[PDB]
RNA sequence: AUCGAGAGGA
DNA sequence: CGCTCTGCTCCTTCTCCTTCCTCTCGATG
DNA sequence: GGAGAAGGAGCAGAGCG
């Protein structure tokens, strides 16, 4: 129902954490890195500084309390935390 | 009416002793015990004896006598609650766990 | 190897007694476990979880580490009644006609019609158990409520029932015209009751089906349930479940073997008593009834419910909480020195705690120098994991200087700066009582905390103890970076106020370091400025000139505070001149009024800290803390300040 | 026989290979994890249908580590057998005791209850094939079975290819 | 030290779920088992070596998952088999959409 | 049956010869993706060719079964294959049905009713009377 | 634990069974978190 | 105990209070769908003070000479001064306001005039005047249309739900009626021109911000209410304590039952 | 080692 | 109006029930 | 020992005979 989606555009701090969590994972997996590296060997630093100009491609899954769901790419959703 | 009637009692003993709560802590609390039509406690004989999964209750005050009843109906947990995953060791759905989290492979394609 | 899933739904049950015999690997046949180091082939065989070095349990090998056990199996002589579904049985057979596999009253009577609509079994069976149990009789013919004149020939027996009592292990039916009921009659019952009967009973015709309340046989669990005891020298005193589980195989053997012997008809009820005796100990041992099962040792047999019920038992004392490793705890102190997201560990505990940091291109040159170092030196790492799981340890090695990193390895990293770490203070009364804060390492051995972040924590330099946790994944650690950080609880919804602020001495100097009077000499304002590590370089325009320079010390404290802050309050006296310089108002990071007290670094939340939170974020606010208190204790420490009787004395 | 639909594989990566070269990877990993594969719901999975138009439904990162799940859809073409089924099969191997047979991607296993009477396994002949009856069954000949019923193995699928019948039978 | 239940209470209030499923599975009761998809009970014959699985009682030898739950979760559900109970354990919600 | 995009497919009871075409036509497509990265014996050799330059000949089971089917082949040229299909879907035959008759060979509407008892019993012989003559003309074609 | 033997007792009870008792001593200095 | 009840209390994404069976408990998080963390203590300008005084602070009128707008306050002065147009748009927002002085005084009948809400007007307003040194001796370029249409404007922004339907809308209104009202309260445009002489330019920031730290505050989903809840009424109970046991135990038995007859 | 009991902190 | 019936009331039974760590000590199979 | 559930016992009224 990607139309009229009825959840906010704004990112609930549980996103931030997780999604910086995860994608510090896998950087430390040494998976691909999307932006350039000024010496942030901290996986973690390179995900904040990752998610603050939206090259993380990951899509949030929300579970509505009847267990259907709305897709929020991150790109789409408004990082005001 | 009742509901409104307990709110403002509990209030006079949380005023009565100086300190100070939010009302949104304390008006849940309050509706909690009363979305059941009446007047739940949250005693053993009230909040326990609730249809929420069995697994979850046993844990409460009474263990072995939930258990029991739950063969006797062969009761389905349906795991939505916290403590259940917690005893199975997994996420539980709240939180960081109140969702999923998806790779959007179209979104990946498109970043070169 | 095989598919990973993860749990959704748990369905319960009772167990079919061929579904029993079914999963069993093994029959019990001798209560007896042992010639010296052999099994008893019917008794905790290799075929159930084998003792340690034995890589059989039912040939899975691995010893107990990466296998449990394997239930066995026990043919009761006789069947035998489940302890807690005593009263449950009670209540069906009060509602069943009493052999006719059939209920007490149908559909016909529009009371059960208004219970059967009930969407909630257990209220649908307890709603039909109050009427049934008042229907005496089952006659055959029933007026039908339609037609009063015609009758319904449902009642198959079409005789009376007997009243039924509880008489401890057994049931009494007293007939209204009186006899102890046959547990061998209610097993048939249930087995002559359909379908569609469980239904309005609440039973689960693949799940639970009454007949199974009665037991017929009793799975063994394994060893690891009941662990192998060596707590002496080579002592066995077996769990109380073997040493339990060997009376019923007597008992077992012996009911057989007097049935077999003779037929005793008498000797064999009170052995089946006994049976049922032992089989309802063994499952609970604790009834409300005198019986109370003893061992040898003379202390009461510790039952399977005991194990689970009550505090400390198999689902709170192991479930909910339970121990963990890659933890600490010691006594605290206080130090002003140290940021409110800041904390000192000792050298020993780093030392000791590790992380499993993972090579990669970006540190393994870091990585590299801390093997080297070793687990002796602080800055080091105790194990280096290879991919294939290689365990090495560097205690043991001097491979520390020789071994190769390549990405993918796991190091177990001492505790480094800049860690994220969990602490607690027991009791954790609510959300506070837990946060994460940073770590630097420090030569001595306890805890030491800004002196302010010790409110929340209700804690006390007076020896109190406080634990230590580390995550151990990278997904953990930016969690509680960005949840429980110290800053972002600075505001508590408890009260909708600042839970942290300046207490204590901190608190003391600044009324005086603000209080009107207070001028500084050029001297001291040099110094003061260096210590705010925010301080810009630039030294601000003296208030007094001419006589002197001098500084009030309202414009070093605004120093300390960052630039755009707007803070407005007035008191009764505040009419923009405060003839008693109450009240307060500063301006672009700038103190123009007032004397800087409780009502403005305090946990009001028309405080300044509550202030700079929404100006400027947690981040920048906890920065705040460390620049007062580091400012004012530099000056209370060349001011002075103490207390004595003559402060009493008036 | 042989069935189009459209099914899913569920699949894990890890993580390095989680760069936009991805969905190419995925790709392959389906298209082997797929092919060549039996199974007693769809018998055996001859083919993907339509390679492209990969369905990847957006990657189920796993809480535990870096690694996805991609349950992928996917059309493909099976063959599932049934009971009492003609099929014009070819003999891979010959047996003192019937045949086994090809049919379709299955293997089935010619059985000595199920032939006519009359037909008796001829050792002299090459291949020693069968020839005292009509119904002369050889490797290098054509066969026709009845598939009375599939016997479906944990290891495999095969069926009972039947003889004595008026059809079905020989070439 | 015991994470007790005000502790774990705390982690549900700031809803650290990462946090505190790792407190509770990768500190300690860290433990793998095989399940039949059949019945939801604890009866696979796994040879580790052979690859090759079963659940005796069903003949079961494709519905074979892995599944990390704690120790004690394990000696739990086996005390309960020991008391009559059947603790079956599904993988897939019977509820779809 | 029903795909996984939410469409209730109806159960498509594929053809064994049609099967095979739409195989070759699959193999086609595989072999464009690599890029972009008729008699039985011309099939077989065809078909044959199209598994080597797709695959790394492993999967020699295959490669035999497909051998093995083009040589059971009844119509091996489509656009006779479609005609097989419009006569025998407008008389509603059922799917499943369809798949035999359109892989098995049969002359008289009676071999098919024995070959198939399930058509013993409901169908009618004058649509398998005109139909199967017509088809097995159109299979000695072949 | 770190210190020195101070007294090595060797008895035996009135059973005849050998008893020994170690007195191990040492010097604790006041560090910092102890009380007072 | 008392967390127990409470563990599987959380809200949704839909900003809705589920327990674990799904069962709603409150459909807007405590009646407001507002964080606690993100709310203090505000004055109620419109609900104390005599009648006349309430007339004073907000009444405006470019007709008559009790309420006229002093041209200094404007760079425009007459222009605006006998302005039906703009008079009809005072007319609404004072009558607004009056509906408000009115209805508040059956919500809090006590009269309090104090009571926790989200963002802190003032706060903001006073950040306003030191933005740029806001010349406070000069008249402004603010117009009563700008005034008038910027409050509205703000209130439709206040989106603490989503759904576009009627019943979703209707709860909107009603979830940030009290808030709203404390708006019209403060940016009443008498106000806005006397007590706070902003600029265009400081006006337009001033409401931007508002919004924007407005959405801030709402609550997240996903919190763990119930838990939180739990705790805050705890640590309360370990500083009248046996009533509290008599209450969450409901007890029917009283110890001190008792009357308050008016 | 456990259990039992006691003493003492937070 | 006695009889009967039935719920209604009353009246004993008859359960089961309450933060974290640190040491020592005697007795058990 | 409290507190709550439970089950029996009596009893009177209400309808019946
Ligand atoms: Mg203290
Ligand atoms: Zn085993
Ligand atoms: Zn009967
Ligand atoms: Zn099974």
């Amino acid at each position: 129902p990607k139309d009229q989606r009825a959840t906010t555009p704004y990112m609930t701090k549980y996103e931030r954490a997780r999604i910086l969590g995860t994608r510090a994972l896998q950087i430390s997996m040494n998976a691909p890195v999307f932006v350039d590296l000024e010496g942030e060997t901290d996986p973690l630093r390179i995900a904040m500084k990752e998610l603050a100009e939206k090259k993380i491609p990951l899509v949030i899954r929300r579970y509505l309390p009847d267990g259907s769901f709305e897709d929020w790419s991150v790109e789409e959703l408004i990082v005001d935390l | 009416a009742g509901r409104a009637a307990l709110y403002k009692e509990v209030y006079n003993v949380i005023a009565s002793d100086g300190s100070y709560v939010n009302y949104r802590h304390m008006a849940l609390l309050v509706d909690v015990m009363t979305t059941q039509g009446g007047l739940t406690s949250v005693t053993r004989h009230g909040f326990n004896r609730s249809n929420t999964g069995a697994l979850m209750r046993c844990s409460f005050e009474e263990t072995v006598e939930i258990l029991f009843e739950a063969g006797a109906s062969a009761e389905l947990d349906d795991c939505r609650g916290v403590s259940e995953n917690v005893i199975l060791g997994q996420m539980a759905p709240i939180g960081t766990g109140a969702f999923d989290v998806m790779i959007d492979e179209e979104s990946l394609v498109k970043y070169m | 190897s095989a598919p990973l899933r993860t749990v959704k739904e748990v369905q319960f049950g009772l167990f079919s007694p061929e579904e029993v015999r079914a999963i069993s690997v093994a029959k019990i046949r001798f209560p007896e476990t042992m010639q010296t180091r052999a099994k008893i082939g019917g008794l905790n065989d290799p075929r159930l979880g084998s003792i340690d070095r034995n890589l059989k349990c039912q040939t899975c090998q691995e010893g107990m580490n990466e296998c449990p056990g394997h239930f066995g199996h026990i043919d009761l002589a006789k069947p035998v009644f489940h302890v807690g579904f005593i009263a449950k049985i009670k209540k069906v057979c009060e509602c069943v006609c009493m052999h006719c596999g059939k209920l007490l009253l149908d559909e016909h009577n529009e009371l059960m019609r208004q219970a059967l609509a009930i969407k909630d079994s257990k209220k649908r069976f307890a709603a039909i158990w109050t009427l049934c149990k008042t229907k005496m009789v089952c006659e055959t013919d029933v007026p039908s409520e339609d037609d009063p004149t015609q009758l319904v020939s449902r009642g198959g027996c079409g005789n009376t029932q007997p009243t039924i009592r509880k008489d401890g292990l057994k049931l009494v039916g007293s007939w209204k015209k009186l006899r102890v009921l046959s547990t061998e009659e209610i097993l048939n019952i249930f087995k002559h009751i359909s379908v569609k009967d469980f239904t309005s009973l609440g039973f689960n015709e693949v799940f639970s089906r009454p007949e199974w309340m009665i037991l017929t046989c009793l799975p063994v669990p394994p060893p690891p349930v009941r662990p192998s005891i060596s707590f002496n020298e080579s002592q066995r005193g077996e769990d109380d479940l073997t040493f339990k589980l060997a009376d019923i195989l007597k008992a077992n053997i012996s009911l057989e073997t007097l049935e077999h012997n003779g037929a005793p008809h008498h000797a064999i009820e009170e052995a089946e008593s006994l049976l049922q005796f032992h089989v309802a100990t063994y499952m609970d041992n604790d009834i409300a009834g005198q019986p109370q099962a003893l061992q040898k040792s003379g202390r009461p047999v510790k039952s399977i419910r005991a194990r689970l019920k009550g505090k400390e038992g198999r689902i709170r004392g192991n479930l909910m909480g339970k121990r963990v490793d890659f933890s600490a705890r010691t006594v605290i102190s206080g130090d002003p020195n140290l940021e409110l997201d800041q904390v000192g560990v000792p050298k020993s505990i780093a030392k000791t705690l590790t992380y499993p940091e993972v090579v990669t291109p970006y540190n393994i040159d870091r990585l590299t120098q801390l093997v080297r170092n070793g687990p002796n030196e602080h800055p080091g790492a105790k194990y280096v994991i290879r991919d294939s799981g290689d365990r090495i340890d560097l205690r043991y090695s001097k491979r520390a200087g020789d071994i190769q990193l390549q990405y993918g390895w796991k190091v177990e990293r001492h505790i480094m700066d800049n860690d994220p770490v969990l602490f607690n203070r027991q009791p954790s009364l609510h959300k506070m009582s837990m946060m994460a804060h940073r770590v630097k390492v420090i030569p001595y051995s306890t805890f030491r905390l800004n002196l302010s972040v010790t409110s929340p924590y209700n804690a006390d330099f007076d020896g109190d103890e406080m634990n230590l946790h580390v995550p151990q994944s990278e997904e953990t650690r930016a969690e509680l970076s960005q949840l429980c950080a110290v800053p972002l609880q600075i505001v508590s919804p408890q009260s909708n106020k600042p839970c942290m602020g300046i207490v204590q001495d901190t608190l003391c100097g600044i009324r005086k370091l603000t209080l009107r009077d207070t001028f500084i000499e050029l001297d001291q304002v040099l110094n003061m400025l260096y210590w705010v590590p925010d301080w810009d370089g630039v030294i601000p325009t003296p208030a007094i000139i001419k006589p002197k320079p001098l500084w009030s010390g309202k414009q070093i404290l605004s120093v300390a505070i960052p630039n755009g802050i707007h803070l407005q309050r007035f008191d009764e006296g505040t009419t923009l001149l405060s003839p008693k310089d109450n009240g307060m108002l500063i301006i672009d990071g700038q103190i123009i009024f007032g004397v800087v007290e409780k009502k403005t670094v305090g946990s009001s939340n028309g405080g300044l800290i509550h202030v700079v939170t929404r100006e400027k974020g947690p981040q920048v606010c906890a920065k705040l803390f460390g620049n007062i208190q580091k400012v004012v204790n530099f000056w209370l420490l060349h001011n002075g300040f103490s207390t004595g009787i003559g402060d009493t004395i008036a | 026989m042989f069935f189009i639909k459209d099914l899913s594989l569920n699949i894990t990566l890890h993580p390095s290979f989680f760069g936009p070269r991805m969905k190419q990877y995925l790709k392959t990993k389906l298209l082997e994890e797929v092919e060549g594969s039996c199974t007693g719901k769809f018998g055996y999975i001859l083919c993907v249908l339509d390679y492209d138009n990969i369905d990847i439904q957006r990657g189920r990162i796993l809480p535990t580590d870096g690694s996805a799940e991609f349950n992928v859809k996917y059309r493909a073409v099976v063959f599932k057998p049934f009971k009492g089924e003609v099929v014009d099969g070819t003999v891979v191997s010959c047996s003192q005791h019937g045949f086994e047979v090809q049919v379709g991607p299955m293997k089935v296993f010619v059985t000595k209850h199920l032939m006519p009477q009359d037909l008796t396994f001829n050792a002299g002949s090459n291949p020693p094939s069968y020839q005292s009856s009509e119904d002369v069954i050889t490797i290098k000949s054509r066969i026709r079975v009845k598939i009375e019923g599939c016997i479906s193995q944990v290891s495999s699928i095969h069926a009972i290819g039947s003889i004595k019948e008026d059809y079905l039978g020989a070439i | 030290l015991r994470f007790g239940e005000m502790e774990r209470d705390c982690m549900i209030a700031h809803g650290a779920a990462s946090f505190l499923k790792e407190r509770l599975m990768e500190a300690s009761d860290a433990f793998r088992v095989h399940i039949c998809g059949i019945c939801g009970l604890m009866t696979v014959i796994a040879k580790l070596n052979h690859n090759q699985f079963e659940c005796k009682g069903c003949d079961n030898k494709i519905d074979i998952y892995q599944i990390h739950i704690p120790y004690a979760a394990k000696l739990l559900f086996q005390e309960l088999m020991a008391m009559n109970i059947t603790p079956r354990l599904y993988t897939d919600r019977s509820r779809d959409f | 049956q029903i795909n996984h995009q939410g469409e209730e497919e109806e159960l498509i009871a594929l053809n064994l010869s049609e099967a095979r075409l739409v195989i070759k036509e699959a193999l086609v497509e595989r072999r464009r993706a690599f890029k972009r990265s008729e008699t039985r014996e011309k099939e077989l050799e065809s078909i044959d060719v199209l598994l080597e330059q797709t695959t790394g000949g492993n999967n020699k089971d295959l490669k035999n079964t497909m051998q093995y089917l083009t040589n059971f082949s009844r119509f091996r040229d489509q656009e006779t294959v479609g005609a097989v299909i419009q006569l025998l879907k407008s008389t509603g035959l059922h799917p499943f049905e369809v798949a035999q008759l359109g892989s098995l060979a049969c002359d008289t509407a009676d071999e098919a009713k024995t070959l198939i008892p399930s058509l013993n019993n409901k169908i009618s012989d004058d649509e398998l009377e005109r139909i199967l003559k017509e088809l097995s003309n159109l299979e000695t074609l072949y | 634990e770190n210190g020195i033997v101070d007294q090595v007792l060797v008895t035996t009870n009135q059973d005849g069974l050998k008893f020994v008792k170690v007195r191990v001593r040492t010097t604790k200095i006041p560090q910092i978190g102890d009380k007072f | 105990r008392l967390v127990k009840a409470l563990e599987d209390i959380m809200v949704h994404y839909d900003n809705t209070t589920r327990n674990s069976l799904g069962n709603v408990i409150q459909f807007i998080y405590g009646e407001d769908g507002m964080d606690a963390a993100h709310i203090e203590k505000q004055s109620l300008d419109t609900i104390g003070g005599s009648d006349a005084a309430f007339e004073k602070r907000y009444r405006v009128d470019l007709l008559n000479t009790d309420h006229t707008l002093d041209p200094s306050l404007l760079e425009s002065g007459s222009e605006i001064l006998g302005d039906l147009k703009l008079q009809v748009l005072l007319d609404e927002e004072y009558k607004q306001l009056v509906k408000d002085r009115k209805f508040l005084r059956e919500v809090f009948v006590d009269g309090e005039a104090n009571w926790p809400l989200p963002v802190n007007i003032r706060r903001i307003i006073q950040n306003a005047q030191q933005t740029f040194h806001i010349d406070h001796t000069k008249p402004s370029d603010l117009t009563i249309k700008d005034i008038v249409l910027g409050v509205k404007d703000l209130q439709e922004n206040l989106l603490v739900l989503r759904g576009k339907n009627e019943i979703i809308q209707n709860a909107q209104r009603d979830a940030v009626t009290l808030f709203c009202c404390l708006l019209r309260s403060r940016l009443a445009t008498r106000r806005v021109l006397q007590e706070y002489r902003l600029t265009k330019q400081a006006f337009d920031w001033v409401l931007s911000n508002i919004e924007a730290q407005f959405l801030r505050s709402v609550v997240h989903p996903g919190e763990m209410v119930g838990v939180l809840a739990a705790q805050s009424i705890g640590e309360p109970a370990t500083q009248g304590v046996p009533r509290l046991k008599e209450i969450l135990n409901v007890a029917k038995n009283m110890k001190t039952p008792s009357l308050t007859v008016y």
